[PDB]
């Protein structure tokens, strides 16, 4: 009586500590490769912002106007999206993006700040609406009438809930110091902001740039965050953009930047630019900059597990 | 010993095949082949693994970050893939060699398990078939599969030849 | 074969359980035990280790450090964290698997090690125990205890039976 | 004759790379779950900090002047430290920290400034001893009399010793133009600040801030640090702090940050802000910000190592 | 049972050492020995490797860095060090465990293979030599070797002795 | 018939998951430790620095002349290399070091820059050349006679090729007031710099430094990156080093920092300041901070691997 094993006729290479290319019965694949070019979005509060810039939703162009109190377990950024109305930028800006985008949304809370002595209605034409208009939470302080001078100004807000605030103001950088008398008057500008965590200055600074939009002016976006109880204090004197309300983050979420569409009838945890990776698989070849719940990145395309025996045909 | 597999075998992983003089037979071991099958099953389930850590951006492709911190992310992110490269071959290496020394344990196991059910009323050949020195039936057969087979009962018949 | 273990062996891993027309007998066998023991002593000697690579802080919980060098940090933090995580895991297993297998593998070798002793004045039953064909007595199980067993001073007699 | 091995009626369930669950006879923890609620000193200089924050000790406020020329080997860091007594704040105050954790502590040495035509003895009530103080290591430079102007001084410091010698001096914000001028006098304020590896300018900008301690007015900290026989170069004419001491590294040390007490009858090398880690195990799950030399973080809380043979009992 | 090794085979890892009436003869198993070569060279094969991925300077010895973005860089550095210690510790260990019991399977399967051949012709002894009960000559050593002994053609002979 | 395997008298011991110290037949090395003292560099084209430094490729001191426009796949900076010949330093230096390493060298290209009203050729005698010269790729950027006043000016420049523009330009901080107005004249000086990407501002400040080369003036250089088709401005009015010709990255290369002799018999693709690594094992214990195609650092300095079997000799 002879008694052996099984064997077939072709079987599947695989590599061990010994050998590379030892063919055993059954194989299965380690690696995945097979990417769906859809963000999978099955069962998650999503928010794909377009147009829109993932910053924009804190100071409110045009573009943000729907996304101003958004809510969401996942954040999608968009190629076309953008954080300006009128040209300029943030100062820490990948630093808040990434704040954002774990955020689950934010909520806005007038901040109430009153004024006499200024005009406070600054728009522009790069900023439209039903006509020409500015950032939907921000304020373009400026002079009464055409020019005369800024008087000093020292605006106080105190955090009263028990989340950190978002605090965003800017500072004007006009195309000339022509136009900054024009605007706010002659004389060395300077903003001050101070807190607990927070102590520093900023001047304003005219000349020509590059036109964007038309202007040739800029604006400067900055940001600080607001303990509970804690108080921020801005002290002013012109080009000073200054917050009429304040963000509040909501819980939590995820933010992946992408370019493929949104699709609600698959699920998925590990996402990229490309898609969404939906594997049970420990590895993945697809993108290393994967974020999510996601197998492990290797360089290498294939890694043969070999489910079976040794092949020993005849 | 066993220098090839049958190809013929499609029904299990191990089988018997005897050739008395009522006819021949094939018949796999159920026993050991879900042995066998359990045991990579077992690898199969500890490597097809979902993590739950989260991981989130730290990079822009829309607008890139600073070139220094950028340099030092790819950095890290260069060294851990190369971590996981490293891991996952010498995961997949590993595994495969204990897979297959393990199939071959297993066939070595029942062979000396179907040489302890026939005590001296067999011999071995030496390429991994067992001698009968009485001409075993089919019922023996199955005898001889189900482990029954009576280990004296059929002694002094083949001690003579 | 051997399809349990002795609960009542609480003298060593290893042991013998003689049952001839004098009495019983069960004793432990002190050089493989010891051997096992020996191994398993070796993997605790290199498993339990001290690390002399002092870590510093780079974090700071009482005034959190700038938000992006921040998450900088803990991404590459949560990176190496999957690494030690995989890595212990995967030791334990391994380490495990090749201990069990160890431990199994020196019993074997032990049986076929009392089996060469007995060369023909015994058979094998099938079940991890040896049948002796002439009654052999104490004096005779501790010099098979202590591999002094005399293979041709038994022979004859117990190849009549 | 019949041969075994032994067996037990209750084993121990381990994982293996083939089943999860297997009873062994006998199994190990490898990851550290104890954890001493007490930092573990036997054996090491310690310096406690308390209320002194470790950058004070380069300034030295009132809580710091038992500090100045600390030496330890184990530096630890308490919640309620605090770095200033006047309200301000370091720049790159983070660095600085780090490095002062490793430096086995600090020794002042006294810079050699002298001064004619301002008065040096500024004091303010935050910063309390017998009565009206200041920081023990700065000096804060005003005007002479009232107000009056600041001469353009020029104060130049030679690093004479074989270690790089920490070098902190601050700008003064006060809480308005006016006071400003009242201490320093009118015009634009400049400090300028040079070496071989430093180049730097500062301008002062007043301005209100919220009241801490009082005031109201901020103090910006820099530091830098003069290579063996470089020199470094101020040139101020008012918003200034001089610095009076310079600080050295002593030699290494290790800083934590804890809220448990000090045991000198323990010994540990992996520390936490929870307590002490002390154990041979090769993994630990207590706390992944560990510092020191510590078993490797990992997620699993639990992860057994199989001391003895499979138990297959009766 | 081995229980030491020949310092004077110096022409293979494995050998036949036979000693009969007609001499002496010590002759290395080439078919063995390149097996037990073959592995360790693919070992080899795979250990000795080089990467294809270009790692970048993100430090300065000349001109230092900002000393908070060099701590982390020094972190995270020191971090990988200590991964890839581990990995390499780890993996000269498992690697030497399995080149010492893959060299001891090799003559353990080589010796069961003699002892196929042999198949009531001789007996173990107990120590790795096999006892024949027929004067084997030397042409009958070297069918031994080569695998061509007739394991009947020799057998009544030794039966009766 | 007695079957065995061989043995040694002297055998090699290594380490296992049992024991440390089993003797086997034969044992290989694992982790490298030979190190070559020079950079082997056979096959690639190099570029020994020198006593140029690498980001005064840009800028073009004295030094760098023979390196304006260099070609490479290997660049070697030396600790004799020296980015300026007027003292002054870069801002966002490591960057652009880390850009430029990784370049394959640079490729000039004329900005077409053109002045009326001011004068162009500031001179001194730290940048030597036949007489006193300056930076070969800027220009120092005066008044015409001896004081009076700097024009408001405004120059523009479209990168018009296919690859980003690396542009440099400089603010001079001169020892004094008195000499920011011998130069550019009274009055506030001010830097607009503006792009897409960018957006900053920047202000002289006079005062004195430590003597290096001379003076006791420096000269902060900065840079921006152009993406194709996208235009930046400049708006200057003193202060200023005008950039006269842009940079363009070759193609690809890699930096190294060494002082050791240059080698083009030996090829490697492992480079450290002590020379190239060339080896075939997979681990090395010479240099952690080593760069290229490198086997892994680990801290042991010898793993033996066993290619021999078990010695058990008589
Ligand atoms: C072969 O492996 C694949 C892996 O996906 C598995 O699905 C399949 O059932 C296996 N076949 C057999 C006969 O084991
Ligand atoms: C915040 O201030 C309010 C004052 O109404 C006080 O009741 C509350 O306890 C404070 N909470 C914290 C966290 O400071
Ligand atoms: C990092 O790598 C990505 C590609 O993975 C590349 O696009 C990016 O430019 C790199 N970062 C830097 C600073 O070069
Ligand atoms: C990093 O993780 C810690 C907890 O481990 C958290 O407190 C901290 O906020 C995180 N850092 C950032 C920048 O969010
Ligand atoms: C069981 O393992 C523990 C591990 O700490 C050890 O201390 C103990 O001695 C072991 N017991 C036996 C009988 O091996
Ligand atoms: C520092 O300067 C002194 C001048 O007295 C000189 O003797 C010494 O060699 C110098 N050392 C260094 C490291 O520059
Ligand atoms: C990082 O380590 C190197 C030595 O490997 C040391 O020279 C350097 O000073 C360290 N970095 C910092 C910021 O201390
Ligand atoms: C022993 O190992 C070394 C490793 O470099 C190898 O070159 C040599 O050929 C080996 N010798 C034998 C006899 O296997
Ligand atoms: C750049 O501008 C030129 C205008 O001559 C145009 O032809 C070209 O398509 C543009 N390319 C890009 C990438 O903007």
């Amino acid at each position: 009586i002879c008694l052996g094993h099984h064997a077939v006729s072709n079987g599947t290479k695989v590599n061990t500590l010994t050998e590379r290319g030892v063919e055993v019965v059954n194989a299965t694949e380690t690696v995945e490769r097979t990417n769906i070019p859809r963000i999978c979005s099955k069962g998650k509060r999503t928010v794909d912002l377009g147009q829109c810039g993932l910053l924009g939703t804190i100071t409110g162009p045009p573009q943000c106007d729907q996304f101003l109190e958004f809510s969401a377990d996942l954040i999608i950024e968009r190629r076309e999206g953008s954080d300006v109305c009128y040209p300029g930028k943030f100062v820490n800006e990948e630093a808040l993006r990434q704040i954002l985008r774990e955020s689950g949304g934010i909520d806005k809370e007038a901040m109430g700040f009153t004024y006499s002595g200024i005009r406070t209605n600054g728009a522009t034409s790069s900023c439209r609406r039903s006509g020409s208009s500015f950032y939907a939470e921000m304020k373009w302080l400026l002079s009464n009438t055409d020019n005369a001078a800024f008087p000093q100004m020292t605006k106080s807000y105190k955090n009263t809930r028990k989340s950190p605030a978002l605090i965003v103001w800017g500072i004007h950088h006009s195309g000339s110091t022509a136009e900054q008398t024009k605007l706010y008057g002659s004389g060395n500008k300077l903003v001050t902001v101070g807190s607990s965590n927070y102590q520093q200055s900023f001047v304003p600074s005219p000349g020509a740039r590059p036109q964007v939009n038309g202007l040739s002016g800029r604006i400067d976006f900055h940001w600080l965050m607001l303990n509970p109880n804690d108080t921020v204090t801005f002290s002013f004197n012109g080009a000073f953009i200054a917050p009429d309300r304040a963000s509040f983050l909501r819980g939590k979420s995820m933010g992946i930047q992408s370019g493929v569409q949104v699709d609600a009838n698959c699920e998925g945890d590990c996402y990229h630019s490309g898609g969404t990776i939906i594997s049970n698989l420990p590895f993945q070849n697809i993108d290393s900059r994967a974020v999510g719940k996601c197998p492990r990145y290797v360089k290498q395309r294939s890694l043969l597990l070999a489910t079976g025996m040794k092949n020993v045909p005849e | 010993f066993i220098e090839n597999g049958w190809e013929g075998l499609i029904d299990g992983w191990y089988g018997f095949r005897h050739q008395n003089a009522q006819g021949e037979g094939t018949a796999a071991d159920y026993k050991s082949t879900q042995s066998a099958i359990d045991q990579i099953t077992g690898k199969l389930n500890r490597l097809i693994e979902k993590t739950n850590q989260q991981f989130e951006l730290i990079d822009n492709e829309f607008n890139e970050v600073e070139k220094q911190i950028g340099n030092v992310i790819n950095w890290t992110r260069d060294s851990i893939t190369e971590v996981w490269s490293y891991n996952a071959e010498l995961l997949v290496a590993m595994e495969n060699q204990h897979t297959i020394d393990l199939a071959d344990s297993e066939m070595d196991k029942l062979y000396e398990r179907v040489k302890r059910q026939l005590r001296e009323n067999a011999e071995e050949d030496g390429t991994g078939c067992f001698e009968i020195f009485h001409k075993c039936d089919d019922d023996c057969m199955a005898s001889i599969r189900n482990n029954t087979y009576d280990h004296s009962k059929y002694r002094e018949e083949a001690m003579q030849n």
